[PDB]
């Protein structure tokens, strides 16, 4: 059990484990929701100027 | 005389048609009374950007009228008091005690900067709207920057310095025999009232508040002195009342006079704390039921004047403004608000609506009949005489 979990252990620490890939496609997904909410903020801010 | 009956879907009539000539000033916005003042001119703006951003701007002509004239002003006020808001600031107050207490200068008016100047907006656009409608250009005429209604001729009063109505009325009978002035504020129109008194050429009617009130005026006894007797109506009202009630005793007065005093020149406050959650008025309209008089004063056919007046929950005029003016076209506008740069101030959802809240109506179906058939009573020695060729008004 040292064997498998410091093999995990150093295995993760890289980023490859599942536990650490399981709350990265969990996060990603908020980052990508706020800059499309700052991205449509923008387009109707200059769209409002414009008219 | 009254029979209550259910609030109708507000719908334009197309077989008339007007050129509204719209006026702002893009200063006007800039003046604010102070702290914590029920009063806030950027509420003017806060419209203006509504009708700029749902493309009601392209139906009609919109100006900047030049500011008005010491000597305008001083055709209704004393030279003191336009003298005396000419110099005042914020700054030198402690060498004008005296006036300021002379005046009614201090707590319920106060002196910001800019006070002179905000009148000048106010007085040059009703002023200007008046000229444009006497040389036959447009139809309707909307400056929401005046209607300041409560200012004495020679006292300020309830958050107004000067009468811009009266000055408006004084242009438009150069070439009108016969002006009628409608007043729909919570509170009663008094310096109009207090101007016009003694005169058959200008009909004030107000619907207002009477009670325990401002300004303490306006009773169904107070009817006019000397020549001017029975050309000054009021409507007192109770608390609460609502489209339905309002609209079933708004329509045939207005309709009664208009078949006696025949004006052809309408003048129309359309003030804003006859609203549902105004923080100081106590009725219970919605934006259909505040926009069906302007609705029914258009639906005649006479030179309108429209103007602004109370309000005091800056949402709620905006949105209803906003709404009136795109009725004065013919339109009747969408529910959402198009994005600008207010895009907050509209909570919750974010709609062209005003609420009525649930609180109780204390006018019932007798008070008014009274009300009503003392008024039809006082408003029939108020016709011309048979020889009088008219020009069919
Ligand atoms: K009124
Ligand atoms: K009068
Ligand atoms: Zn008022």
């Amino acid at each position: 059990q040292l064997v498998r979990l410091q093999t995990e252990l150093q295995m993760c620490l890289e980023g490859s484990h599942p536990e650490l890939q399981v709350y990265y496609s969990k996060i990603a997904a908020i980052r990508d929701y706020k800059l499309h909410r700052a991205y449509q903020r923008q387009k109707y801010e200059l769209s409002c100027i414009n008219t | 005389v009254y029979e209550a009956t259910p609030f109708d879907p507000i719908t334009v009539k197309p077989s008339d048609k007007r050129r509204v000539a719209y006026f702002y000033d893009a200063d006007v916005g800039n003046y604010a009374y102070g702290a914590g003042h029920p009063m806030k001119p950027h509420r003017i703006r806060m419209a203006h950007s509504l009708i700029m951003n749902y493309g009601l701007y392209k139906k009609m002509e919109i100006y900047r009228a030049k500011p008005a004239t010491k000597q305008e002003m001083c055709q209704f006020h004393t030279d003191e008091y336009i003298d005396f808001l000419s110099r005042v600031t914020p700054d030198n107050l402690e060498m004008f005690k005296r006036e300021s207490v002379k005046f009614n200068v201090g707590d319920d008016c106060p002196v910001f900067d800019g006070l002179y100047e905000y009148c000048s907006i106010s007085g040059g656009g009703s002023m200007e709207g008046a000229a444009r409608l006497n040389r036959g250009k447009c139809d309707v005429a909307v400056n929401y920057a005046g209607g300041l209604h409560h200012a004495k001729k020679s006292e300020a009063s309830g958050f107004c310095y000067l009468n811009d109505i009266v000055l408006g009325i004084i242009e438009l009978l150069r070439y009108h025999p016969r002006v009628l002035y409608i007043d729909i504020d919570v509170h009663h129109g008094d310096g109009v009232e207090e101007a016009f008194y003694t005169t058959d050429r200008v009909m004030t009617c107000s619907f207002h508040k009477y009670g325990e009130f401002f300004p303490g005026t306006g009773e169904l006894r107070d009817i006019g002195v000397g020549a001017g007797k029975n050309y000054a109506v009021n409507v007192p009202l109770r608390d609460g009342i609502d489209d339905a009630t309002y609209r079933s005793v708004f329509e045939p007065v207005i309709k009664k006079i208009m078949e006696w005093y025949q004006p052809s020149a309408v003048v129309l406050q359309c003030g804003g704390d006859s609203l549902s959650g105004d923080r100081l008025g106590c009725f219970n309209l919605s934006m259909e039921g505040h926009a069906n008089c302007v609705n029914y004063v258009k639906s005649f056919g006479i030179p309108m004047m429209v103007v602004g007046g109370g309000g005091y929950t800056m949402r709620n005029v905006a949105r209803t403004w906003c709404f009136e003016t795109g009725l004065l076209n013919n339109v009747v506008l969408d529910k959402d608000l198009p994005y600008n740069e207010y895009y907050e101030y509209y909570g919750p959802d974010y709609k062209l609506s005003v609420r009525p809240s649930n609180m109780f109506n204390v006018n019932t179906p007798e008070y008014l009949d009274k009300v009503m058939t003392n008024i039809f009573a006082n408003l029939e020695n108020t016709k011309y005489a048979p020889s009088v060729q008219l020009n069919h008004t």
